[PDB]
Parts: structure tokens; C-alpha cells; sequence
RNA sequence: UUUUUUUUUUUUUUUUUUUUUUUUU
RNA sequence: UUUUUUUUUUUUUUU
């Protein structure tokens, strides 16, 4: 790295003024300050900082690659702490440990082999949404042989990892779960806490399951803590997320959250009429953000006595996208809000009601790990409101005009507020946009400016590669829906006749340049450039939706759509029925008539529809 | 002499145009889309037999058809079993040209419905479902 | 189920006693 | 045995009603009592949880018993099809019974027999949930040799179904749907 | 039915009842009773104590 | 005015004016 | 070309 006129950081190559001490032709004692000082001295990985390489242009480690027994976990953790998306990082590391990990079976036939090298390494890799086939097989196999042996605590963590592995089959994973439940049913019924309870349900959410009986029990205990006023805001929001995947349509629970928002808005407004204005949640969250940056700067200066750092908080360990930071919340609830609504029920009490109609058994104890009282933030934040609201929409709660009305109004008030769309994780930004589009005819004032600001930040996050394909697919699919009005224009032949049509609102803030900003490219071309550069990372269901949306903003670029013709032909068999309908619309709208691809797609669609019988004026009669 | 398996009347009007030229298209200009459903309606009789293709994705719009006179069979030769078999082959062969794989089969009678079904399976035109809706009188 | 259980139980005791 | 057991109760299906054994077996002479004693023994016998090998191996063995019982769950029903599958025996070959029989002999199915009485109430056009059984795939009226009904009620049934069609409350060439099985 | 031509202009009554029923019986509560139905209740009247 | 064929991040999306007016690919 | 006959004709359509 000869160029050093733009990155004045510590450790230029390896040593401040040396390169491996000019060793001849062992390499641990004189270089242990490489990883140690690289933990808080390098900006996050992105496109503008290509000089940031894990291997440092093939200089470290590698010329056989050895001597990695010590710095095995440290190295791994580093990668995961900054969201690296470079291919020549993982392949090299894995290979290096080939002789070091396979040789650890001495005592099996000094740390511990599974939970201290395989389980820890897998976790790190998973966070990065990386492909690791070797790790899947080895971990899966081990679980299948010593399942019973493992204790409850170990089982819980083990299962979590597996569940978080899309590579793994869905049939196999499910089976194993049954054993765990059956073995551990009574033990885990009263001696549980919200912190650990959520972990269990996550397994069942990301993977298909039929353990309805078991799920109900867990939820019962959780609601107990809610009535007692012990669940933290972090936990409250977390519970809602999982519910969406499980399609748990709970009335008494959702209603509580609905009313909680109402009181938050009301109380604030009341105090504004007298003179005393309590700080908002939005500002509190951002207030501590500056402190974390202040301490980081002083630490570097003290350690070295002699922009790029934009998204440095979301990549920190322990931060959960869509909720916030774990150690940024305090317990609150019935002690500070409504005390009436959710119906508490305990193990003891449940028994009584079981019979006729007309403390020693159950004991709830939240504080076990650490004291939850940092005098930080209270109540829900601006961004926390959006995430919770999305769940309701999915379930179909907005239909019922009982509670969603007032709730929706509250959000819109704060949404259009000045300086309110710049402090929130990108995960939350996707949910907020859905709320506006889901109810277009039930809003007080058209938030045209809100969409413009939100869209600007969404392109910025996608360019840095800090968003998963699934999270980036909702914003775009839902944007077209918002900018669309159904009308009944007169027919071509008979003017009295009517036919329903679609009209799309024009956009005048997506095609123009941005000379003021560093990125002179527009918001539309930037999305396309990144999509084609990383087409392989996107799945088939995640590719047709993004392409279908680009053509809806009048993108007359036949060359852009001509790159995917070779990619789709070689992967036609892996295409679902929904994928066919989401790809033809795009080419036709842009006036791109392709006969070599459309002829082949006709056969695939008909073959899938070979097992559905539909008759006239009756519908589908026999299916499969 | 100089026999041809087609329609002499239409052959005289030939002017070098490609196939499927007079057939109407859609707004997008595509003759056929990948997402579509077809249901051939076959009607039998004593001498001749007709079988037209109906597209269920275009409000039951006909695309093309064939008859005993479109294969070079005339006079009493139509009554023979070969007349039905030849007609089926033309439909199956022409189906591959358009780009259709699965086509349903519908008929009212069961007299001359054996030669057509056998010919479809000998080229690639499969059968997904069989429909029979005999309109029997409900009064004397 | 009882038969096998009982039998198995005694086998462990004999080996452990030594 | 299966056929002879239907005459005692033609309005219900044969099943192992273990919950109503008191009316047929004396409480003191109940053979099920043995189960109670036996079940307690198995639990008690599991002294190995932590005595000799510890909990390490105890858990493993627990799964074994669950599998065994689940597999053999069909052993408690010789008249059921499960019994035959376990032992792997060929199907029976009953004598060919002629379809054409004199009116004196008739064995209507239990499901349709109860619907005919209709609680001693004649079937009318309002009983839409009962007329759906007396109709074929094409919507034609079944004969008296198929529905197995009396001469008097046969004429009444034909009138109820005929009127329902005139009122646009019954199909004309197919069977009714799940959304139309409700009386007036 | 997919087609938006069916009964639409109507009020849901089923939900109303259910909603009002949560006061007497919470959703998290049990779904079944030990006593059971008529078949179950007969058993308890026949079994004897030790 | 009448609606034809589908799916499941939703109440969603494509088509639309009567057809057919040629064999071997 | 269509219809019809054991076979055929009469009759009907006209870019």
C-alpha cells in the first residue's frame, strides 16, 4: 500500500515503520499488535474505501498459510464487526485452519472443539449472510448424535444457530425440535425469563413448525410480565416481530400496544400547554449517539500519543436491526402506563378456570442476569412505532376500524416533522414506507416530502452493502403501489361503457443529478448499478421483483435489460410460477420484444399449471 | 396428378407471406403470451369432423382450425378412419410452431374421438384434462 | 418394557461392583 | 363380527368406547385396574436416572420407550385396519353378493339411515342439508334401489328437491357446494 | 371468490360476539375442560375411589 | 353494461372494440 | 369449399 496521502491511519502495512521485522525466508510474537490495534482504527468497509482488505493485498498470513492457532477467534470477530462483503476473505481463512482444526481430535478419540471453534466461527459467518457448506454439515451431524446429552441451556443456543442457516433442510430441522420440546416441557414452563424466552420462539419462526401447543405456553408466561410492568421496550417490540411470521392473531395483546401509543402522544401534548416540555424519545436516542463517538476519539488519541465513520453504530455487536440496542433501554409499562387491559393468567389460576364456571406454583422473576436500570431512554422511539405497525397490517388488523384509526394518525404527525427521518436504522425505514402505501385513502395530508427524504437515504445504504436482499425488496415493491390510482376511463368503442385502468403518478425527483452531494449519480442509476454488480447474491424471487419495479418508472434502457437474458436462460428450471408473471410485465412495458426468451417461458408456465383443474363459472375444482 | 395436402382455394391466394399473418394480435403486438390456457373443442359428425382451438386467456377467442378439406381428403375418403387421424396430426404439428405444450381436450360426442386422441400423444401434445358436456334434451 | 429394564439395571451393578 | 355389530346400533359407528364401560363392566371387576398398577411400576423402575450411570444416559433411553409405544399404538384394535398392516396379511375375498335384491332385504348405510327419519319430521324444501345426499354427479334423481327409502317418502323427496331448484336454491347439473349446506 | 362481485356490503357479527367474550374467558386461557362432555362425565360417575 | 384466466407482503396483477379466412419445422 | 350418398348429383358461400 504505497498510497498513503488519503488514509492517515495506524499500521500502514503491518508495522508502523517495518514489515514483519524483515524476517528471513515464528510470526506471532512480533506481530500480535496487528489485530489488537486494528479493532478500532479502520473505517467500515464500503465502496469508497477499497483499500480496506482483510488480507491486505495478500500480505498477512500468506507461501503456505499457517500459524493461526492463537488468533483464531479474534480475527473472525473483526470481520463480522464491519460487514465485509469481499470474497477473498473467507476462503483463505477456512483453508488455513484445515490442519489446525482436524488435528484437535486427540482427546476426542486446550479450549473445547465444538463450542469454542465451530459454534463460535459459524455465528460470525452467519451474520454476514455468507455461504459455509462445510460448517453446516459438521454442526448438523454433531447435533444428531448427542442431542439428549446437552442440557437445556446448551440446546437452546445450539438450535438457534441451525435455525439461522438457510442452507439446512427444513424437514430435518423440524424433527429435531420435537425431541427438545418433549424432553424439556415442564422444566421450561415456569423457570423462564423474557430474555431467554424469545430465543426459543425464534427457532420456530424462521423455520416451519406445527408445535402450536408448545407456543401457547410460552406466550402465556410472556403476557404475565407485561401486566406486571417488567418487560422493557426492547422486548415489547421484539415480541411483535416474531408474531408476524407465526400469524398469531392475538386481539387482547395487539390492542394493548395500540393504546400505548395513544397515551404517549396525549401526555406529551398536555405538558406543552403549561411551559414544561419533556424531551422526546427521538432526541434521547440520538443524544447518546454523540457520546459514543466522543469516547472513541479520545481512546484512539490515548492509545497513540503523538465521512467514512458514518454507519459505525449499526455494525456494533449486540445491535439488533429493527429494534435498537440492548443496553439502551430500561423496564417500563404498567408502572408508567395503562394498568387495565391485558388479562393476566398464571399456572395456578389457569387450573381453577379449567373446571366449573359460574403464588407457590408460578413465580415470575425477570432480573437474573444483570440490573436493568441505566437511567437511559424510556417508552418507545419514533422508529419503534413503525416496526410494530407493520405486523398489524400483515395480519389484517387495519380492517377493523376500532383502534387503528387513532393509532395511524399519531404516527403521521411525527412522520412529517422536521428532522425526524435521519436517526433510524435502515430496517425500520422499509416498514415506515409500507404504512403510507397500505392506507392511501385514510391519510389527512399527502406526505409527498416524506417519501423523497426516505428514498434518498435508502439508496445510500444500498450502495454501502448494509442491507439484505429481502429488506431492500419491500421499499421498491411498495413504492409503485403508492404512486398508482385506479380509474375507470371511457372505453374505445362505446363511450358509455367503462373499463377499470391504472394511472401512475409521475416522479420528478429520481432522474435528476445531485451536484451538491459527492455522488453526482442519480438515485435511480445508483440502484441499478449495484443490482447488476451483485446479481448472484439475489435469489430468483428477489430478482424478478426488483426488475419489475425499475420498468415502472419509465426506464427506457434496453441495454440494461439485455444483460440478464443470458443469466435467466441458464436458470430457467429454478424459476417459480410467480417469477414468470413478474418478468414478462417488465419487458413489455419497456417495449423490449424478445422471442428467444418468451418462447421458452411459455412451456415452463404451462408445465407448472399441469395439475390444476378449473372450470367455467365454478373456479378451481381439483388441485393436485 | 400433383396432389397436395392442403386447401387449393387458399393456395391460389398465396403471395409469399409468412405463417400467422392475418391473425389479429394484441395491444403489445405479441401473437401469444407465455401465460395462457387453451381448450380445443372437437365436434364429430357422420362425414366430416371439425376441431378448432379456443384460447381461455382471451375471452374464449379462436386462433385457428382444420377440417377434412384442409388435408387433401375429399369424396368418400373422409368417412374413412384415416380422415380423423390425419386431422389430428396437423393440429399437433401446428401446435409446436406456435409454442404451446399443454392443451385441454373437449368434445360432445364419442363416435369419432379415438383417432384424434391417439395422434396427439405421438408428437408431444399432451392431455391435462378431459371434458364432456353432452347437451341432452330435457324435454320430449 | 419392565422385563428389559430390570435386567439392564442389574447388568450395570455387577460391572460397577467389580 | 363387524357386520353383526351394526344391528345393535344402526345409528352409530363401531368404536372402542372405553369411557362408557361402566354400563357393561362392573367397577370392581374392571380389567383396566391392572393398568394403574402397572403404569406406576414403570416410573418407579426408572431408578437409573441418577443412581448408577447418571442423567447423561437416562435421557437417551427415554426416547427409546416413546418410539416403541408409538409404533405399537395400533395393537389395541384388532378390528381396525392397523392390526392387519402390522402382521401383514392378505385382504379378504367375500362372496360376490348380487346387486338386484328383493325389497324385503335392505341394509342402508348408517350415515344415510339417520338422515331419513329427520326426527320423525317429513322432509320438505327447507331441508337443504339432507337433499344433497339424494343426487348424483350429473344432478339426476336417484332410483328407489339406490337411496334405499320407502315408497311414501320417495315421492315426497322428489317434490322437495324439485321445488328447491325452481327457487334458485339448488344446482341443476352438479352437486351443491359447501356454502349452500344449511336449512331455511 | 377472487372476483370483487360477491357480498361486500355487510357487517360481521361473529367477531363481535367473540370480542365481547374475552371478558369472561381470556384468549390465553384453556381451550378444554377436564370434565369434558357427556361421554367424559359418565366415566367420572362410575369410577370408584381407593 | 357484462366480467374471462391466476397468485398470495394483503382488497393484488396482465389482457380488453368477434372469432376463424394454408400443408412439411 | 361446405352438406349429402353404397356412389354421385342438385342446392349454398365468393377475398
Amino acid at each position: 500500500r504505497s498510497l498513503r496521502q488519503t488514509f492517515p491511519y495506524v499500521l500502514p502495512v503491518i508495522r508502523p515503520l517495518q514489515a514483519l521485522a524483515a524476517l528471513p525466508v515464528r510470526s506471532l510474537e512480533l506481530r500480535s499488535v496487528s489485530v489488537r490495534l486494528a479493532h478500532a482504527f479502520m473505517p467500515p468497509f464500503s465502496t469508497e474505501t477499497e483499500e480496506l482488505w482483510c488480507a491486505y493485498i495478500r500480505r498477512l498470513l500468506a507461501n503456505p498459510v499457517q500459524l493461526s492457532v492463537d488468533l483464531g477467534l479474534q480475527i473472525a470477530r473483526l470481520f463480522a464487526s464491519r460487514n465485509v462483503v469481499l470474497a477473498e476473505a473467507w476462503k483463505g481463512l477456512f483453508a488455513s485452519m484445515d490442519p489446525l482444526l482436524r488435528e484437535l481430535r486427540q482427546r476426542e478419540e486446550t479450549k473445547e472443539r465444538f463450542p469454542d471453534v465451530v459454534l463460535k466461527l459459524c455465528e460470525a459467518a452467519n451474520r454476514v449472510r455468507h455461504e459455509w457448506t462445510w460448517g453446516t454439515e459438521e454442526l448438523m451431524l454433531y447435533a444428531r448424535r448427542q442431542l439428549p446429552a446437552l442440557e437445556a441451556p446448551e440446546a437452546a443456543r445450539l438450535l438457534h444457530a441451525l435455525a439461522s442457516s438457510p442452507s439446512t433442510s427444513e424437514s430435518v430441522v423440524a424433527r429435531l425440535a420435537e425431541a427438545f420440546v418433549f424432553l424439556w416441557e415442564r422444566d421450561l414452563s415456569g423457570t423462564v425469563e423474557p430474555a431467554a424466552g424469545l430465543q426459543l420462539l425464534e427457532t420456530l419462526a424462521r423455520k416451519r413448525a406445527t408445535e402450536r401447543d408448545f407456543i401457547r405456553d410460552i406466550s402465556r408466561r410472556m403476557h404475565c410480565y407485561l401486566h406486571l410492568g417488567l418487560l422493557t421496550p426492547f422486548e415489547k417490540t421484539r415480541l411483535a416481530v416474531v408474531y408476524r411470521q407465526l400469524e398469531f392473531r392475538h386481539f387482547t395483546f395487539f390492542r394493548h400496544l395500540a393504546e400505548e401509543l395513544l397515551q404517549q402522544n396525549a401526555e406529551r401534548q398536555r405538558l406543552l400547554a403549561l411551559g414544561r416540555s419533556e424531551p422526546s424519545a427521538d432526541a434521547l436516542q440520538a443524544a447518546r449517539q454523540h457520546q459514543r463517538r466522543q469516547r472513541l476519539s479520545r481512546l484512539q488519541s490515548e492509545l497513540n500519543p503523538k465521512g467514512e465513520w458514518r454507519w459505525q453504530e449499526y455494525l456494533r455487536p449486540g445491535y439488533v436491526m429493527g429494534l435498537g440496542l440492548e443496553k439502551d433501554f430500561s423496564p417500563s409499562g404498567v408502572i408508567l402506563q395503562e394498568e387495565i387491559l391485558p388479562l393476566v393468567t398464571r399456572e395456578k389460576v389457569a387450573e381453577l378456570r379449567r373446571g366449573l364456571r359460574g403464588s407457590p406454583d408460578a413465580q415470575e422473576t425477570f432480573p437474573r442476569s444483570e440490573d436493568f436500570s441505566p437511567c437511559g431512554i424510556k417508552a418507545f422511539t419514533l422508529g419503534q412505532t413503525a416496526v410494530i405497525l407493520d405486523s398489524m397490517l400483515f395480519l389484517g388488523f387495519h380492517h377493523q376500524s376500532r383502534f387503528f384509526g387513532p393509532v395511524a394518525d399519531v404516527l403521521l404527525q411525527r412522520a412529517t416533522e422536521r428532522g425526524a427521518v435521519e436517526t433510524l436504522d435502515p430496517q425500520q425505514c422499509t416498514s415506515l414506507m409500507v404504512f403510507f402505501a397500505e392506507t392511501r385513502r385514510q391519510l389527512s395530508e399527502d406526505p409527498d416530502d416524506c417519501i423523497r427524504r426516505l428514498t434518498e437515504r435508502f439508496v445510500d445504504a444500498l450502495v454501502c452493502e448494509v442491507a439484505s436482499p429481502a429488506q431492500c425488496l419491500l421499499f421498491f415493491k411498495s413504492l409503485v403501489k403508492w404512486s398508482a390510482t385506479k380509474s375507470p376511463q371511457p372505453h374505445c368503442k362505446r363511450k358509455r361503457w367503462r373499463e377499470w385502468s391504472n394511472t401512475y403518478r409521475p416522479l420528478p425527483w429520481l432522474h435528476a443529478p445531485r451536484p451538491e452531494a459527492r455522488d453526482t449519480r442519480p438515485l435511480l442509476l445508483a440502484v441499478c448499478k449495484q443490482l447488476c454488480k451483485r446479481v448472484h447474491n439475489f435469489s430468483m424471487k428477489e430478482l424478478t421483483g426488483m426488475l419489475r419495479a425499475i420498468a415502472y418508472v419509465d426506464f427506457r434502457e434496453p441495454a440494461f435489460f439485455t444483460v440478464f437474458v443470458n443469466y435467466l436462460k441458464e436458470r430457467l428450471g429454478e424459476m417459480q410460477e410467480e417469477d414468470i408473471a413478474n418478468v414478462t410485465q417488465a419487458f413489455n412495458k419497456a417495449k423490449i420484444e424478445e422471442p428467444h426468451l418468451f418462447s421458452l417461458m411459455g412451456k415452463r408456465y404451462q408445465h407448472l399449471q399441469a395439475n390444476v383443474m378449473a372450470v367455467k363459472r365454478r373456479g378451481v375444482l381439483v388441485r393436485r | 396428378m400433383r396432389t397436395l395436402g392442403g386447401h387449393p382455394r387458399r393456395f391460389k391466394l398465396m403471395g409469399g407471406r409468412p405463417e400467422f399473418h392475418h391473425v389479429d394480435r394484441n395491444k403489445n403486438g405479441h401473437i401469444i403470451e407465455p401465460t395462457d390456457k387453451f381448450q380445443v373443442v372437437i365436434t364429430t359428425s357422420k362425414n366430416n369432423v371439425h376441431a378448432q382451438v379456443v384460447n381461455k386467456s382471451r375471452a374464449y377467442r379462436t386462433i385457428f382450425g382444420s377440417f377434412a378439406g384442409n388435408v387433401g381428403i375429399r369424396k368418400q375418403a373422409q368417412q374413412g378412419t384415416q380422415c380423423a387421424y390425419r386431422i389430428g396430426q396437423n393440429i399437433a404439428r401446428k401446435c409446436r410452431r406456435l409454442g404451446i405444450s399443454q392443451v385441454e381436450i373437449k368434445f360432445r360426442r364419442i363416435m369419432r374421438v379415438n383417432q384424434l386422441l391417439q395422434a396427439f400423444t405421438a408428437h408431444g401434445l399432451g392431455v391435462t384434462a378431459i371434458a364432456h358436456e353432452p347437451r341432452l334434451p330435457k324435454c320430449g | 418394557i419392565r422385563s428389559v429394564l430390570r435386567r439392564m439395571k442389574a447388568q450395570a451393578e455387577a460391572a460397577a461392583q467389580q | 363380527a363387524e357386520k353383526i355389530f351394526q344391528r345393535v346400533d344402526p345409528e352409530r359407528k363401531i368404536a372402542p368406547r372405553l369411557e362408557s364401560r361402566g354400563c357393561y363392566i362392573d367397577p370392581l371387576w374392571d380389567p383396566f385396574k391392572r393398568v394403574e398398577e402397572l403404569q406406576q411400576q414403570v416410573a418407579q423402575d426408572l431408578t437409573e436416572y441418577a443412581k448408577l450411570v447418571g442423567a447423561a444416559e437416562a435421557r437417551r433411553q427415554r426416547l427409546l420407550v416413546r418410539a416403541s409405544l408409538r409404533r405399537q399404538y395400533r395393537m389395541h384394535d384388532p378390528l381396525s385396519e392397523g392390526h392387519r398392516r402390522f402382521f401383514g396379511a392378505q385382504r379378504a375375498d367375500p362372496f360376490p353378493t348380487p346387486h338386484r335384491v328383493h325389497e324385503r332385504f335392505w341394509d342402508p348405510s348408517p350415515d344415510v339411515r339417520v338422515a331419513l327419519k329427520n326426527n320423525n319430521v317429513p322432509i320438505s324444501w327447507r331441508d337443504l342439508h339432507i337433499l344433497h345426499h339424494f343426487v348424483g354427479e350429473n344432478g339426476l334423481i336417484l332410483p328407489r334401489r339406490t337411496t334405499h327409502a320407502s315408497r311414501y317418502q320417495q315421492r315426497c323427496i322428489f317434490k322437495a328437491i324439485c321445488m328447491a331448484r325452481r327457487m334458485a336454491l339448488f344446482p341443476y347439473d352438479w352437486k351443491p357446494t359447501q356454502g349452500e349446506l344449511m336449512p331455511v | 371468490k377472487s372476483i370483487k362481485k360477491k357480498i361486500t356490503g355487510t357487517d360481521n357479527v361473529f367477531r363481535h360476539i367473540m370480542e365481547e367474550s374475552f371478558a369472561v374467558l381470556p384468549e390465553d386461557g384453556p381451550e378444554f375442560e377436564e370434565d369434558g362432555g357427556v361421554s367424559a362425565k359418565q366415566q367420572k360417575s362410575q369410577i370408584l375411589s381407593e
